């Protein structure tokens, strides 16, 4: 017997990603985490998006 | 800007932390490396690294010698790094005994190829050669590593001892009987045009003269026979284009009291040299006089 | 739009001389003053038993040999490089703005990461050199079996 | 990297970056319905069994 995910995973398009897509023509996943970690001074990522 | 900052004494690398120490202090981390004091940090001398074949390294196993770059037009290695002592085997300003000794000691395969390349081309030694200052370490092998200074005071890594420069006795020349406490040392090449070959002489000259005009005046005074030979070949053999009975290059400043005479031993063979301990290298290019 | 997902930095794995099985073949002694000396000698004194010979035959003699063992030197080197940007930003600040803070963090992390990588490479080089000196002296199987 | 003896070559400190991309492959399938079935589904006539 084995445990498996019971449903599909949901990916949310953040509001900041909207302005980045409109102006910068790119979407960076988990952008708020990127900004917080960059300004905090920790280079190593928490985990994959 | 503020008055206190302007008036403050200059920054002190003497006791301020090195960059790696600053970083490891910042993160509060320690590596096994003895990171605090960097070797060669206070070194003023400009250092170059050169690779040379095993045959030429003899007489460089003793630290201190002039390292010369010679040209070869072949596609394969275009330059070969040669020592001043070996170069004497070609000069006509070497006694027969010393030339025989150098010919016996340097009989490795690679050396004779350089000697062939030196005289297989039409051009004189002047256009073929260029000087690289003084060499100061050995790491032997089928190919050996040399380290060399091109604007320098000549010293060991910790500066625990000064390294001298040695010149073979037959090449050493002086043009004054009394020496001022400062005098410069030059590399001198002169050519004999009377013989069938353009026979070159190799000289090293110590003089208290720094100004080019008077040095060239004295040189033309002493080398009058060679100058007359140049004029004689020019008049005698037309459609030939000789040039520059002698050439000069400036290489060194030294305090005259330092000069000593010493013997040098390798392969349990004995050579006679002149020695300059507290030496320094200043490099100019070759220049021609007639 | 063009979507860039999570960016990954390599999770470099550390290794040490002591943690490796080759350390059991080795004896490791640390010595802060090693730079000054170049000679290491050990000496062996052995007396070999002699069996008392029979009648008539030539007799043995009280006999010894003295032998010495010598040192092999094999230093190892690793270079690592820093650019002008890290060197100048590691010791300077410009108006204290946020971007300058980012640059300072990047420079400090770059130099310390280079130091960590160099230390790991030095440990790897030490174990490599020990294997080199061990293998260069080991003779093959057939000669030792014949012996 | 690993160290080497003096005079031997040494490995330069090196880095590399790689960018994997994505691929697209949609899927479709039709299903049919009968006209009589559709019209009986939509509305009913005079009530009979």
């Amino acid at each position: 017997t084995v445990s498996a995910p019971a449903t599909y995973g949901n990916f949310v398009l953040s509001p900041e990603n909207a302005v980045t897509a409109i102006s910068y023509h790119s979407i960076l996943a988990d952008f708020n985490s990127y900004k917080a970690h960059l300004t905090s001074g920790q280079p190593h990522l928490p985990n994959d998006s | 800007m503020d008055a206190r900052a302007v008036a403050k004494r200059p920054r002190d690398p003497a006791d301020e932390d090195n960059e790696l120490v600053t970083a490891l202090k910042a993160k509060r981390e320690v590596n096994t490396i003895s990171v605090r004091y960097l070797y060669h940090a206070d070194h003023q001398a400009l250092t170059a690294r050169f690779f040379v074949p095993e045959g030429l390294v003899e007489f460089e196993a003793q630290p201190g010698a002039l390292l010369i770059r010679m040209e070869t037009g072949c596609d394969s290695p275009r330059h070969l790094y040669i020592s001043l002592y070996l170069l004497g085997i070609r000069a006509s300003n070497v006694s027969a005994s010393t030339r025989c000794l150098l010919e016996s000691v340097y009989t490795a395969s690679a050396a004779r190829a350089a000697l062939q390349w030196l005289d297989l081309g039409p051009h004189l030694l002047h256009r073929r050669l260029e000087t690289l200052g003084c060499v100061k370490t050995v790491s032997l092998g089928i190919t050996s590593l040399l380290t060399c200074v091109m604007r320098g005071y000549l010293y060991n890594t910790l500066k625990t001892e000064v390294f001298a420069l040695m010149i073979p006795k037959d090449m050493y020349l002086t043009w004054e009987e009394t020496r001022g406490r400062l005098q410069y040392v030059y590399l001198i090449i002169v050519y004999d045009y009377d013989g069938p070959e353009t026979r070159p002489g190799i000289y090293v000259l110590t003089s208290s003269i720094a100004h080019w005009q008077t040095l060239v005046d004295v040189a033309r005074g002493k080398f009058a026979r060679e100058r007359c030979s140049f004029v004689n070949r020019r008049i005698t053999r037309p459609r030939q284009i000789p040039l520059c009975t002698g050439v000069i290059q400036k290489l060194g400043w030294c305090l005259a009291d330092d000069i000593h005479t010493s013997f040098l031993v390798h392969k349990e063979l004995k050579l006679s040299v002149v020695r300059l301990d507290n030496f320094s290298v200043e490099l100019g290019d070759f220049r021609e006089f007639v | 739009f063009e979507a860039i997902f999570g960016t990954f930095c390599n999770r470099l794995e550390w290794v040490y001389f002591l943690t490796s099985g080759l350390a059991a073949a080795a004896h490791a002694i640390k010595f802060h003053d090693l730079n000054k000396l170049t000679t290491g000698k050990m000496l062996f004194h052995v007396q070999v038993p002699r069996v008392a010979s029979g009648a008539g035959l030539p007799t043995s003699r009280q006999t010894t040999i003295m032998v010495t063992k010598y040192s092999e030197k094999s230093p190892i080197t690793i270079p690592f490089e820093l650019s002008a940007a890290c060197l100048t930003y590691l010791r300077e600040t410009f108006e204290g703005t946020i971007l300058d803070k980012i640059l300072n963090v990047e420079a400090m992390h770059t130099v310390l990461r280079a130091l960590k990588n160099t230390a790991d490479a030095m440990e790897r080089g030490l174990i490599h050199s020990f294997l080199q000196t061990l293998l260069r002296k080991a003779p093959p199987y057939f000669v030792v079996q014949t012996l």
